[PDB]
């Protein structure tokens, strides 16, 4: 006559490894670490704007490829690999700045500088790198400003934008650098190239440099980009007589939201909060080992593809 | 560790699904297997109750391009933290697994142990421990004997005077 | 876990404030409640050394962040990222420390209660036996000075068990 | 007769939490994080400096504001909110990089330059922006150099400082960058103007810009500062046709100091190793959630109010 | 914790040099010890096992700053700042991490030793009654090769009951 | 008649830490903080390059301290103290940025950039100051390129080096800032000097500041470098008046490789993965602090002497 105690044990048990022993056998164990995530962009729920081939810094300026996105409003921005900044050539100084006030930003609007220019300057220079309509054309938020009369020099000229909003503006503006002397003769003049800007926070000065340098979408000249804020209540003014690519509006970077750089197609109908470049990560596991370089709220990155965490007792099969 | 499960206890039973821990008996009326639900939903509460502080859950933006260019001193700097960072969580994952596997095979050791005792103090001087978790029992203990063992309503002193009889001769 | 605190013992005692783990006992002269010096101390001893380890000797740290005037943007935002992710890291140990310390000190203090249940088992050996609430059904009449023995720790059981043994056959 | 083994409790329990229950009643706790500070920057046993209204970088050039603080030796240096770096307007290159080297310094001495200007120069330029007795004054440390006689050529200069010391000098200069033509040609001449500034280890050209800019002070014109370090046995030479604001002292950065930058009084007798913009955290817990932005030995910032620590038994009431 | 070892175990024995866990024994032709071979090596490979844990490695890192030259002071200044950060995190971690593993050891190796001597207490069945200290009184003359059978666990019990229970109770 | 139960105990235990007590006496304990390294550079296994006084910067331009470093290949570079870069006063602008890519790197080929330069130019241009064999000499990779005819205006001159490789090129050049005007006029004519340098992702233009007054004031001859990277299949154009350095080889860092600085001794014997200033770190230990400063697969730095982890039960002698 008796009664045993005994606890229950099944077939086929699965390993964990404990303090004391790298194959520790249970009954049972499950997955602390997300390894498969979705190779898409999991949008809803977000007002997102997809910039396809348009860069971010484009939006400014006014590339022709981001036409459709010069102002709009987001919580997500999207960047997408090769987009577009500059159909002329050029670079802008301290670009990755200004790329992540933007990729921060949750959305832009445009105010007119009111820029207006005298009769010798020919204000609507054009150029066959940046196209609309198969047709010649320029930055959308910027002027080539010239001299009306080829060869003559451009005059002393002075343009000042004031900030009467109560939130700080951004202003980006252009300088010309000529491929040639007879190039910057032609279009400025025999004069020495001068711009100078100032505000109560900002002064520098830049000159044009004429170089030889190999053709970029068929051209060796560049315009180089710079960049400030214009403070609430605050004016900066543009010296310059030949050389300014003169901005006809400022941006307004309003709020915030999260920026993806991800080529992932976007899916309307899952959500998500955790993105890299290969997609979406949604899971409930504290760890990943999908990437080391994700964006939102998400699972710590680790160095392992499987880590076991026991639910069950020791399992001791019958012998 | 308790020393039952992987211990003094030979082995689990795998014809057991309705429990973590339960009674196997034998009487005249024949034996049977009966899964013990207290002791059962001790072990599983607890192990909900990690795997809820598993699943709790600040947000981050980017700092490494993905498209362009990182100047190289500062993509070095970024490099080193991540590395680092990295480093620190899948160290911190590995204790964990390993720290709260650990703790769940020793929990779930001793809940088979509190199972054994509370039987033990409850059959008292009407039963003897043969040292491989089983209690022989010194009396007639039909299968509502055995019921009021597992419901822990086994009044001991009702035996006792046969038990007794019966363990010293 | 080691079964006695909130296991086969049904509850504590408030009226206990002499100590953290203790004696009641019942006999014709009457009731009475004493605690257990060594096994609180054993307890709170251990309790003390957590505490003294908590409060660590520390790195001098400077500033890397402007608090009156601005950073710069790229910087500030590799600045940011990685205060927010040693934070992260802080936050989880000090969440981590607190749960398995806790744990910890919970079943410390159940297996120094079951300590002193064994202790008194032991030095009872046949002259008693246990019910399953953590009590001892003494079997010979215990005076007031035989229970301060068995707190004391000085119980001689070789001198009670005749009639003890009597009584638990008969 | 019987015998009975039990334990203590109370009738107030605690919550704290543990790796098997958010909801675990024990005997008694205490908190691991420290939610308290103490409003005043904690001074004693410091040789501390509270800067006031003078700017760090108001320390090396000599702004008005900064006159108190032009000489000295610290190991905790107080910066204030809305502190004057600048009287006439202007900005520095590198300016964080330098304001942490002076935030980091135990102490300044200042050196003269020996520079010395021929007939042709005035060299006590002042302005109604830096008002120093009741009278129109200049940064202490600088010298605004301008033509004796009024639109003629400032002359060809050459001025060199050697540093004869042992250990390295910072040295600040200034670029003035005039606000118009009528200006720019009162004070320097008609002529091309160009600064050249060079040591062993430094050289650059600057060249004054002429520029309409909004008014700041009243000013609408500019000083650009620059600051390099000039090591023991080198020398720093300034060539200039004018629009030079010359170094009349130099700086030496003394030592180590904590740098703190705070809202809070000082308290001289009360004692700490921990600081934050709102003054001082004092405390044997290891974490805090006070400000993840702290200085000197601190306990760490956790994103939580509170962490229960056990420090009694399970509590299991009659 | 588990009560045996620094617990109703009065001292260690140095003589014991074959094992960490034994028995000595007492009969009529003398005294004797052994070392319990199962139980010191149950004990050994879970301290190996941590071992192993400690030992295993990695992340290959480069320079970030240099030991020969300078180098920009703002960046400077945050490389220090994360590095001494980095470090207070690895100091505590490490810190943690024997605390934490030494109190296990500890536990772990007093487990071990009260499973032994549980072992043989069911062994020993009614033929024996513990003395508290960690003895077992046998109640039959047990010679070098009874004394043998429960150290090598195959003691019978009822081969001694009668006996055994006779002189328990006289 | 009895059987009683026990356990080991030695005669010297040790001590470690638990959680609730300092001063736990042990039975044996090991160490789990690493404290002595070894005090040399462990490089079996390793194919390295020991550049002793040669400067990684020096292995791109070709100062003569670096010339059986020019070109190589190792997947381990170790870098000295007090190494020499330059022969002529000078600086590299951006110095850091790629004194850490090439020693990231796996070896550097060099390839000719075919300079060619018109009879009006000396394009070999020597100085005392980087001596060669006993003679006046210069960097190998680059030319000192003067007016032929002294005094006379260097003519206006281009070059384009073209990157035909699949392969990202890094190019050097120098500018030269003349001691005085007097020597400006005599190296490179009167004119005013300009060197624009431009590739489809570079554009840069350079100016001689022009020093003064004695030699041994702070602003006398120097030659500053600047570098670029040229990616496959583009062109970079040099234009210049007087004053370019030009480049007459440029590198191609290739592979990875890791970088070490170190004076401690090269041993061929001994294996190893992690180093610092005094040597290399082998140990199976997971942290270590002999340095917060390592390079390689190292165990993490922990500011501790020792911390002790528990091999046996607690010891309790009687
Ligand atoms: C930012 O740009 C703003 C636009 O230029 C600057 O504002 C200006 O500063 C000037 C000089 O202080 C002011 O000029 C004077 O105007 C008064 C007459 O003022 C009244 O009438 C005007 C015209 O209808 C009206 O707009 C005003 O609100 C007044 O009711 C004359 O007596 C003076 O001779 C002189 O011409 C401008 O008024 C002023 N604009 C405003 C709206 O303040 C501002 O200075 C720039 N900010 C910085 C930082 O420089
Ligand atoms: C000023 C002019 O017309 N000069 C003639 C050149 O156009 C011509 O060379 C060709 O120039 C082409 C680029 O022409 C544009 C352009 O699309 O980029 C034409 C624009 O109207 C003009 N816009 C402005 C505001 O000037 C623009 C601009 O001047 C330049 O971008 C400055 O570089 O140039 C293209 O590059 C061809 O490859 C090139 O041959 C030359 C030779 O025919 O003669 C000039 O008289
Ligand atoms: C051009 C020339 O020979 N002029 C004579 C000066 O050399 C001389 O001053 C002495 O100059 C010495 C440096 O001379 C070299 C050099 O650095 O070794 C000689 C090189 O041939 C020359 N190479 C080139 C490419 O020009 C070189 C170079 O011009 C300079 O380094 C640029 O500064 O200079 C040395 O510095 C002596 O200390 C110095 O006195 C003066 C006085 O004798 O007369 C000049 O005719
Ligand atoms: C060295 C010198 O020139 N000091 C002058 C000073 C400078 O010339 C000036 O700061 C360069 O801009 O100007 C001072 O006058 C400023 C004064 O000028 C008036 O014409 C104007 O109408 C006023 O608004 C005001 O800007 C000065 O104090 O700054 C005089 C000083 O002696
Ligand atoms: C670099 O310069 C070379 C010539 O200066 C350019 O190559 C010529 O390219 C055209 C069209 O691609 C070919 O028809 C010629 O045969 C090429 N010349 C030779 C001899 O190969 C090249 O395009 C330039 N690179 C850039 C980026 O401008
Ligand atoms: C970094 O985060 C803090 C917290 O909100 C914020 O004050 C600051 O502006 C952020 N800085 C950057 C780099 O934009
Ligand atoms: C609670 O804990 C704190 C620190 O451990 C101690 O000061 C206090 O006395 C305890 N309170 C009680 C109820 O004992
Ligand atoms: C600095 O000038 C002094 C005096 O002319 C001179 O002795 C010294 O050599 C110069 N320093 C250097 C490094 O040229």
């Amino acid at each position: 006559d008796k009664i045993c105690l005994g606890h229950h044990a099944v077939a086929n048990g699965t390993i964990v490894k404990t303090l004391t022993n790298e194959q520790e056998e249970v009954t049972n164990a499950t997955e602390t670490v997300e390894s498969t995530g979705i190779n898409r962009l999991c949008m809803k729920g977000r007002k997102h704007k997809d910039l396809g081939n348009c860069h971010p810094i484009g939006m400014l300026i006014g590339t022709p490829a981001c036409d459709l996105h010069l102002t709009g409003m987001w919580d997500t921005l999207i960047e997408r690999e090769n987009a577009i900044a500059y159909c002329y050539p050029g670079a802008t100084v301290n670009v990755e700045a200004l790329r992540q006030k933007i990729m921060e930003s949750g959305g832009i609007n445009k105010i007119s500088t009111g820029f207006t220019y005298g009769s010798s300057i020919n204000s609507a220079g054009t150029t066959r790198a940046c196209m609309r309509n198969g047709g010649n054309s320029f930055y959308a938020e910027l002027k080539w400003l010239v001299s009306k009369s080829a060869g003559q020099n451009f005059p002393q000229t002075t343009n000042t934008y004031r900030n009467t909003d109560t939130a700080e503006h951004l202003i980006m503006w252009g300088i010309h650098h000529p491929s040639s002397t007879q190039e910057k003769n032609d279009l400025y003049g025999t004069q020495s190239l001068s711009i100078s800007v100032g505000s109560s926070t900002y002064r520098n000065n830049f000159v044009p440099v004429v170089g030889a340098r190999p053709q970029v979408n068929g051209l060796s000249s560049r315009i180089d980009f710079h960049w400030t804020l214009v403070q609430p209540g605050d004016n900066i003014t543009f010296s310059h007589n030949g050389g300014l690519i003169a901005p006809s509006r400022v941006s307004k970077l309003i709020g915030r939201g999260l920026g993806i750089q991800s080529d992932a197609p976007i899916d309307n109908n899952c959500e998500s909060k955790c993105f890299w470049r290969g997609g979406s990560i949604n899971t409930r596991l504290p760890f990943q080992n999908l990437s080391p370089r994700t964006v939102g709220q998400c699972p710590k990155y680790v160095n392992r593809r499987s880590l076991m965490l026991a639910t069950g007792m020791r399992n001791v099969p019958e012998l | 560790l308790f020393g039952a499960i992987a211990g003094f206890l030979e082995n689990g039973w795998e014809g057991m699904v309705d429990g973590w821990y339960g009674f196997r008996h034998q009487n005249a009326q024949g034996t049977g297997q009966a899964a013990d639900y207290k002791s059962t939903q001790a072990a599983i509460d607890q192990i909900t109750g990690k795997l809820n502080r598993l699943v709790e859950k600040t947000e981050f933006e980017s700092i490494e391009s993905e498209f362009s260019e990182i100047e190289h001193q500062i993509g070095n700097v970024i490099n080193w933290t991540k590395d680092s960072i990295t480093d620190i969580w899948t160290y911190q994952a590995e204790l964990l697994v390993a720290m709260e596997n650990q703790h769940t095979i020793d929990m779930a050791d001793s809940e088979m142990l509190n199972l054994y005792e509370r039987v033990r103090k409850q059959l008292r001087q009407n039963a003897e421990e043969d040292g491989k978790g089983c209690f022989e029992i010194y009396h007639a203990c039909d299968d509502s004997c055995m019921e009021s063992i597992r419901n822990n309503t086994y009044d001991h002193s009702q035996y006792r005077e046969e038990a007794l009889l019966n363990r010293l001769n």
